[PDB]
RNA sequence: GUCUACGGCCAUACCACCCUGAACGCGCCCGAUCUCGUCUGAUCUCGGAAGCUAAGCAGGGUCGGGCCUGGUUAGUACUUGGAUGGGAGACCGCCUGGGAAUACCGGGUGCUGUAGGCUU
RNA sequence: GCCAAGCGUUCAUAGCGACGUCGCUUUUUGAUCCUUCGAUGUCGGCUCUUCCUAUCAUUGUGAAGCAGAAUUCACCAAGCG
RNA sequence: GACAGAAACCUCCCGUGGAGCAGAAGGGCAAAAGCUCGCUUGAUCUUGAUUUUCAGUACGAAUACAGACCGUGAAAGCGGG
RNA sequence: GCUGGUUCCCUCCAAAGUUUCCCUCAGGAUAGCUGGCGCUCUCCGCAGUUUUAUCCGGUAAAGCGAAUGAUUAGAGGUCUUGGGGCCGAAACGAUCUCAACCUAUUCUCAAACUUUAAAUGGGUAAGAAGCCCGGCUCGCUGGUGUGGAGCCGGGCGUGGAAUGCGAGUGCCUAGUGGGCCACUUUUGGUAAGCAGAACUGGCGCUGCGGGAUGAACCGAACGCCGGGUUAAGGCGCCCGAUGCCGACGCUCAUCAGACCCCAGAAAAGGUGUUGGUUGAUAUAGACAGCAGGAUGGUGGCCAUGGAAGUCGGAAUCCGCUAAGGAGUGUGUAACAACUCACCUGCCGAAUCAACUAGCCCUGAAAAUGGAUGGCGCUGGAGCGUCGGGCCCAUACCCGGCCG
């Protein structure tokens, strides 16, 4: 897997081929986040591998569809348990987020975890996602959001698109 | 649910060069018509090809193409094998003279029989030359991964059709 | 001065670029190895095959005698199809000729 | 360099397999070859007469002479870059028929069959083998119960 | 239901112990003149028919050992092909396909051919 | 260099450090045979220059089982002997 | 079970080979390929074919036959080291 | 059989360092690899491939409660034998035993072990030379015109999996017979730019874009040109392209770091900083911080010339209490005395411990002056995860011309 771009959910759901030993075999759903379909279904098939006895060629997919979120429009706190392989062993995490989508809240994950633990997309392995309520959240990066009258500054604006005047004759301004 | 019919055509593109390559893989390439890089050619997909495509997976992209694409691929570069030679498809009496023998007369029922496969799938494919298509504009991913790595081999399902389209 | 051994390095190259051809068949495979009894006794059978002549050639005769009196005593839509028909050079001239003397 | 010897690395080829050791079974003298049929070679270590070489062990030929307590067969060994269609004699508890060449006579017979009949009938048969298709459509039924989820596990260090 | 003679596949048929065997049979059993062979009629060979299921043999049983066949172990171990993947290395993760073996837990414990009897 | 059984009358670590284990160097010797057999002058001594630090002394410091004296461990340091 | 014993000889039971088969090792073998007896000289005469190394050359070795003359066993058969 | 040289152009094809034998190892013969000349046909056959059936294998893995060979530790039995004894003149009469032995288990293994046992892989088949009828010959085989073989004659085309492709065949023949490198497998060796093998691809014989530089690395293979677009790699300046109002973080180095092959570093550490895991305690007001009390049995007993709470070893509980340990330490021949644990006084919100992982630092020393390519770079021109845009190869597309 390689995170490009801002990541998606997908529902996908597949199934066991019909065999003679038993009619129908039960579905299984699962939540995926992927840049598209192709590699939702590549990783529903490798998770389904991982837990069950299935394999890409016995099952079959049965339906892979996005999931739009129910609020894209409220900020809100997500709760994030994962796991991945570092350089030596793998361990569990549990990490807060806090944005408008889940999609957005897992891609921001997949970059956080690049950044500080020099993880890979191909290494975290997602396990869950849920949206915590304010109370329950334990970060304080998220939690100093919690304030109903926030208040902040932009204390020092640094000048950009300082090529377009390439030779001016002022020097910027930093404070407005 | 309703699964639909896995699709039964494959449009098949060759994505790596000549230098270096596996005999097995030379073989098959050879046997789908892909001599040289960027041929693009038909198949019509079950077991034997399917588990020929996943040899040669690393130096082809291939995918389902749409009824927009077989079109576009058939009129903008459609060439006939007229005694063995590259003959340009400019009318239809070309196509009658070595296909009327399967009831295909024109170019519309070429296509028809490319698109849904049919009866002569084997003849009508094999009297089209294999398809020379230009570097891909804008630029690939990256060649030598798969497309689920964010590379560009292997098998994209149906984002051939951009792939075709950027390619044209 | 040691210098190398054995090698099979180029060897599948240079066997297959002439190719690994199967060997040569023939409808007819020589009769060399045979037990000698077996052959013996075949070669007479070869060799008498002459004495038993006429009983074949009048088996036949009656044979294609008594099958050639057997023998004897034997003996898309439809707008789509009338295009088809008229188009067909042969089958769809007279059709074409009536159009031809309709139009007049 | 190694030996030239003739049984040379047939240690677990030429050996019986677990606990059938002994005296052999009858069925496999009491079977008849036919010259021209298809013969599987395997040699057995229990009759050292008339037993094939290692380069012959799991090889496929076609019958040609039959003699007394063997057979002459004609069998395809690959040297360096050519291949020889050549003859062995080997004693018959080495030998074995092949089902590869039932398979096609059982089809062939089932053909004729429906060859010469439904051809009266006029209807149109499909004799050929068509490779294994792409599925069709299909629907699948959810009665009731919802498509439960799974979620991978955490790591646990069991080792 | 079952046996005898000759078998095919060669433990689902073996091994240990216990129980039951109607009729025919198969046997144990009674003898050494003849044929025959031994230190010894114990074995082998011959001639029988008083007695007997005690044994062999057949059927059945054992929370039986073994064997045969499933589940689990396990999508684990290992592995085809790929990457300007990670790592100082040792080695490891992913993609593409394939995919085992103990321990542990279940089920079963000979089918069958030719000829000839018994079950008046 | 790392660990710390023991020594150091007490006290593992002032100074040391077994059983183990991780490195650096190319001023020893090996291992190899890549360049040089239509020739690249073999050991030492003399003379002369420069460079390195893995610091003997000298300048400035920290620790001692440093009272003084002498003497050990270490740091910046190759300027001058 | 007298002398008799750690170990002589006799008897019963268990015993899938844990022994032996000239030698090195590997394979194979249980009313046998092992052990003991009886009879013998297929370790004899002859022309071809084939396998092994292989260049599909030779030698050596080996394998299926075929034609004699024999051995052995009631016989099927087995035997030209 | 060894050195050196071997004289005009263009066009087309184009290798080998391998097998067997040789007083053979700097050489030949031979097979292979090449070329030339054709011929027989074509406009059924074949294949460095898959599929559908069918066999073959003993490697990777695993196993040792299964054979062989190792190998650790406890159990439970016994007289089956020996030993140290005791009651016994003695007594399988008895006692412990230590042993061997046996039975269930248990830790760890095997290139020259194995019940099992893959992946990749090696044969064969997928028809017209095939099926189905009838009749003749035989000195072979025979209870039986039995069997088998060979001949005649006739009937059956839906050419019986996918895909691709024009095939077969004969002469004459040069050069070669020093090889080397790389991913995975792998033997010797501490290791090697070491020596020796397997498979595939390269270099030799090969130019071109990128790796600053390079035989074999990544891309891509080449007639002479115009236009367009890409591969790998890049876009501060050298130097074409970010002169984007790029996104989110991490990191300060008195030795920063800066891209396959590749051109340098380890164990061990850090209260440097940032994530995380687990366990504690906190509005019955926690951690600091600013202070008071550490008290009787009892200077308890086995003990030391002396140890009374403070050097040593079993002990190590009680009432007083919000609280004091028959005591954490400082000091005394032993005390004294102080201090630590306990809990209250003041203030009032998050606080401790153990691990773990990213970047940075210590570990970290060589000889001419010195090399992320240089300059230089720290709201990166560094590291990680990502997005648009852009640059160019003899590659790809269209067109012109030569052969
Ligand atoms: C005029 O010729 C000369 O100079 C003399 C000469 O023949 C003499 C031979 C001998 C030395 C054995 O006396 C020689 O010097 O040998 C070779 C030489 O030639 C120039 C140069 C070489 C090659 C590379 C460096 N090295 C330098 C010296 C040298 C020293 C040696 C050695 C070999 C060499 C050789 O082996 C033992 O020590
Ligand atoms: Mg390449
Ligand atoms: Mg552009
Ligand atoms: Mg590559
Ligand atoms: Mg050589
Ligand atoms: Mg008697
Ligand atoms: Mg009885
Ligand atoms: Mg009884
Ligand atoms: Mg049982
Ligand atoms: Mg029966
Ligand atoms: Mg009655
Ligand atoms: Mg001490
Ligand atoms: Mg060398
Ligand atoms: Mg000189
Ligand atoms: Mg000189
Ligand atoms: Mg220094
Ligand atoms: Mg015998
Ligand atoms: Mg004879
Ligand atoms: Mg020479
Ligand atoms: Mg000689
Ligand atoms: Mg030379
Ligand atoms: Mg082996
Ligand atoms: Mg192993
Ligand atoms: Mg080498
Ligand atoms: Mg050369
Ligand atoms: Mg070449
Ligand atoms: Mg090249
Ligand atoms: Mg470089
Ligand atoms: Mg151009
Ligand atoms: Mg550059
Ligand atoms: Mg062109």
């Amino acid at each position: 897997m390689k995170a490009s771009g801002t990541l998606r959910e997908y529902k996908v759901v597949g199934r066991c081929l019909p065999t003679p030993k038993c009619r129908t075999p039960p579905l299984y759903r699962m939540r995926i986040f992927a840049p598209n379909h192709v590699v939702a279904k590549s990783r529903f098939w490798y998770f389904v591998s991982q837990l069950k006895k299935m394999k890409k060629s016995s099952g079959e997919i049965v339906y892979c569809g996005q999931v739009f979120e129910k609020s894209p429009l409220r900020v809100k706190n997500f709760g994030i348990w994962l796991r991945y392989d570092s350089r030596s062993g793998t361990h569990n995490m549990y990490r807060e987020y806090r944005d408008l989508t889940t999609a957005g809240a897992v891609t921001q994950c997949y970059r956080d975890m690049g950044a500080r633990h020099r993880a890979r997309a191909h290494s975290i392995q997602i396990m869950k996602v849920e949206e915590i309520a304010a109370s329950k959240c334990r970060r304080p990066a998220v939690k100093q959001f919690h304030d109903s009258k926030i208040k902040f500054p932009l204390p020092h604006r640094v000048l950009r698109r300082q090529h377009k005047p390439r030779f001016t004759t002022k020097r910027p301004n930093t404070f407005f | 649910f309703y699964v639909p019919a896995e699709p039964k055509l494959a449009f098949v593109i060759r994505i790596r060069g000549i230098n270096g390559v596996s005999p097995k893989v030379r073989k098959v390439l050879q046997l789908l018509r892909l001599r040289q890089i960027f041929n693009g050619t038909f198949v019509k997909l079950n077991k034997a090809s399917i588990n020929m495509l996943r040899i040669v997976e690393p130096y082809i992209a291939w995918g389902y193409p749409n009824l927009k694409s077989v079109n576009e691929l058939i009129y903008k570069r459609g060439y006939g094998k007229i005694n063995k030679k590259r003959i340009a498809l400019t009318d239809n009496t070309l196509i009658a003279r070595s296909l009327g023998k399967y009831n295909i007369i024109c170019m519309e029922d070429l296509i028809h029989e490319i698109y849904t496969v049919g009866k002569h799938f084997k003849e009508a494919n094999n009297f089209l030359w294999p398809f020379k298509l230009s570097s891909p504009r804008g630029g690939m991913k990256k060649k030598t991964t798969h497309f689920v790595e964010g590379g560009d081999a292997g098998n994209r399902e149906d984002q051939i059709n951009r792939l075709i389209r950027r390619m044209n | 001065a040691k210098s190398k051994n054995h090698t099979t390095h180029n060897q599948s190259r240079k066997w297959h670029r002439n190719g690994i051809k199967k060997p040569r068949s023939q409808r007819y495979e020589s009769l060399k190895g045979v037990d000698p009894k077996f052959l013996r006794n075949m070669r007479f059978a070869k060799k008498h095959n002459k004495k038993g002549l006429k009983k074949m050639q009048a088996n036949n005769a009656k044979a294609m005698a008594a099958r050639a009196e057997a023998i004897k005593a034997l003996v898309v839509s439809r707008k789509l199809h009338r295009l088809a028909y008229i188009a067909h050079p042969k089958l769809g001239r007279r059709a074409r000729a009536r159009i031809a003397r309709g139009l007049r | 360099t190694n030996t030239k010897g003739k049984r040379r690395g047939t240690r677990y080829m030429f050996s019986r397999p677990f606990r059938k050791h002994g005296v052999v079974p009858l069925a496999t003298y009491m079977r008849i070859y036919k010259k021209g049929d298809i013969v599987d070679i395997k040699g057995m270590g229990t009759v050292q007469k008339g037993m094939p070489h290692k380069c012959y062990h799991g090889k496929t030929g076609r019958v040609y002479n039959v003699t007394q307590h063997a057979v002459g067969i004609v069998v395809n060994k690959q040297v360096k870059g050519k291949i020889l269609a050549k003859r062995i004699n080997v004693r018959i508890e080495h030998i074995k028929h092949s089902k590869s060449r039932d398979s096609f006579l059982k089809r062939v017979k089932e053909n004729d069959q429906k060859k010469k009949e439904a051809k009266e009938k006029g209807t149109w048969v499909q004799l050929k083998r068509q490779p294994a298709p792409p599925r069709e459509a299909h629907f699948v039924r959810t009665n009731g119960k919802e498509p439960e989820l799974l979620e991978p596990i955490p790591y646990e260090f069991m080792a």
